[PDB]
């Protein structure tokens, strides 16, 4: 389908996750929130090799070649144009490896409070957390703040397979 | 009748850099106050909730590169060396570097990652009791070297000369004025306590080591073979290797090893975008010898 | 299964490797192959038919101070837990 490049320049000290982090999340979100049908995001130079990576690349996908065009994508980033610049031609395609999102259990504390009033009440479960969590934290991440929770969290990605589907509000599957 | 570099030689770096010093204060009075700027015991750094603005100040010396050579085991080879640099100053009088520098200094590269999200960035560049009109720091841009400004010209000139025999040194200091806002991130420099981040600590308040700014100013190179393709500048390395793209952008027939044996060992003209980096190369230093 | 989850009982495995392996140094014409088929025998004795994510093999006694290539000379270990091991030794082992 048809695609918008996103490039962050390169050597310009601050790191590639950072500008990404920072910059590309918070406004693709709100544009996410306000044009209600689900857009995509691919990550094109993902290269699990130990721990995993994301690139200096990503694509937005979508399946109009006006609805793109509603994202007015070149215009919103005006500010920080020194470290991205938005190629502007919606071209289709048909290669890529769509992403997900993992999940990590979550601190022992947190579990324990529904785990008591939820009933189940009172080692097994620490084991729970280290394995579970130990597995997942060696992918890519893209650290989220936050409007209501108004917390700090981090998003884990992982590739997939699925080709075509529905997508969420941040991007994934 | 030379045959090879001789089995010791070194030079010493013309541009020294003293390390930097931060300090906080508000904006509206920054020319009538100052405060000290330190660290939060992993450790962290945060401004406080009546400031809005990081000061940091650094200076610079220039020297004269003909009388910066500290070691050379065979006078013909020193002999090839000054008639070679004094070749290029009837060319060029070091004025196209020097500019590189004073852009360098201008487009503020020595705040990394303390420069996304200001809102307003001043530099003011003060050269014996004279200061120099200030720059907006933000109508510059990280890929273009202008050379149509008047003080950077009126600076790159000064410098020039210095470079070349006409004065003997040159000091330069440099202020800045970074507006993020109230209890803000700093981002200092870090320390190989080689856990936990800790941070550096000058004279009790935070700063940089002077590697990083000097590493800053040194990113002038846009002269290599595969520029086209990749269009950013990388700093001046030997065998360049810029560690962000980790792979070598000069690994054969361009690298400064060779260049120079092709310039000194066997007498052939090189063009003026390789003459223009092997005479920085010297301007920077090192102990650029052989194992005869 | 063969996989270390605690993270107190690093310690013993530091020592354990201390213990056996303090001044037993060899050189290289002097130490066990790595083979390839021990590492799958491990594989199959609690199920895994590939190294599980984040875990990397380990000789509880090291092959350089003095230790078998074998099944009960390996433990999986987390990718910064093995990073511990490590380097522990080598201050000890200098």
């Amino acid at each position: 389908m048809f695609s918008q490049i996103l490039i962050i320049k390169p050597g310009t000290g601050i790191s590639p996750n950072i500008i990404i982090s920072e910059d590309i999340f918070p406004v693709l979100h709100s544009l996410f929130v306000e044009h209600d049908k689900k857009f995509g995001i691919t990550f094109p130079a993902y290269s699990f090799d130990k721990k995993g990576h994301l690139g200096n690349i990503i694509e937005v996908l979508s399946e109009d070649k006006e609805a793109l065009a509603s994202l007015c994508l070149e215009e919103h980033l005006a500010e920080v144009t020194d470290y991205v610049k938005v190629k502007k031609e919606i071209t289709f395609t048909d290669d890529y490896v769509l992403f997900k999102r993992i999940r990590e259990e979550n601190q022992y504390e947190t579990t324990a409070r529904r785990m008591r009033k939820r009933g189940h009440t009172e080692r097994p479960l620490e084991m729970h957390i280290k394995k579970k969590n130990q597995q997942i934290f060696c992918h890519a991440y893209i650290k989220v703040k936050s409007a209501s929770t108004g917390q700090s969290y981090n998003i884990f990605l992982a590739p997939t397979d699925i080709k075509h589907g529905s997508f969420s509000a941040y991007g994934l599957l | 009748t030379l045959k090879s570099r001789p089995e010791n030689l070194s030079f010493a770096r013309c541009l020294n850099t003293t390390e930097a010093k931060f300090w906080q204060t508000d904006f509206l009075k920054r020319h009538t106050f100052k405060l000290p700027l330190l660290i939060t015991d992993s450790q962290s750094c945060t401004l406080s909730t009546e400031c809005d603005t990081l000061r940091i100040d650094f200076g610079i010396k220039v020297l004269p590169v003909k009388e910066s050579m500290y070691s050379c085991s065979d006078y013909n080879y020193r002999t090839a060396i000054y008639q070679k640099i004094d070749e290029y100053i009837a060319e060029d009088g070091f004025l196209t570097l020097a500019k590189r520098y004073v852009n360098n200094i201008a487009n503020a590269r020595f705040l990394w990652r303390n420069r996304k999200g200001a809102e307003i960035i001043e530099t003011i560049v003060t050269i014996e009791d004279k200061e120099y009109p200030s720059f907006n720091s933000k109508s510059f841009n990280l890929d273009t070297f202008v050379e149509d400004n008047a003080t950077i010209n009126e600076i790159a000139q000064q410098i020039a000369d210095t470079f070349a025999g006409k004065r003997e040194y040159l000091n330069i200091y440099v202020t800045c004025f970074v507006k993020i806002g109230c209890a803000m991130e700093v981002y200092p420099s870090q320390e190989m306590t080689f856990k936990g981040k800790k941070l550096f600590k000058f004279e009790g308040s935070a700063g940089m080591h002077s590697q990083k700014i000097n590493n800053a100013l040194r990113t002038i190179d846009t002269w290599y073979p595969d520029y086209t393709t990749y269009e950013f500048p990388i700093p001046v390395e030997n065998y360049g290797a810029a560690r962000s793209i980790g792979i070598p952008f000069r690994p054969d027939t361009k690298s400064f090893y060779k260049l120079i044996d092709r310039m000194i060992l066997k007498n052939e003209d090189l063009p003026i975008e390789d003459k223009h980096y092997v005479m920085a190369i010297l301007i920077r230093g090192g102990m650029f010898s052989k194992k005869q | 299964n063969g996989c270390l989850i605690d993270e107190a009982l690093l310690p013993l495995i530091i020592d354990e490797g201390k213990r056996k392996g303090e001044g037993n140094y060899r050189p290289r014409h002097l130490r066990d192959e790595r083979k390839e088929e021990t590492v799958q025998a491990f594989l199959d004795k609690y199920g895994y038919c590939n190294i599980p994510v984040g875990y990397e093999v380990h000789h509880i006694v090291p092959l350089s101070q003095g230790g078998a290539d074998s099944i009960k000379n390996m433990i999986m270990l987390s990718i910064e837990h093995h990073e511990r091991v490590t380097e522990a030794h080598a201050s000890y082992f200098k």
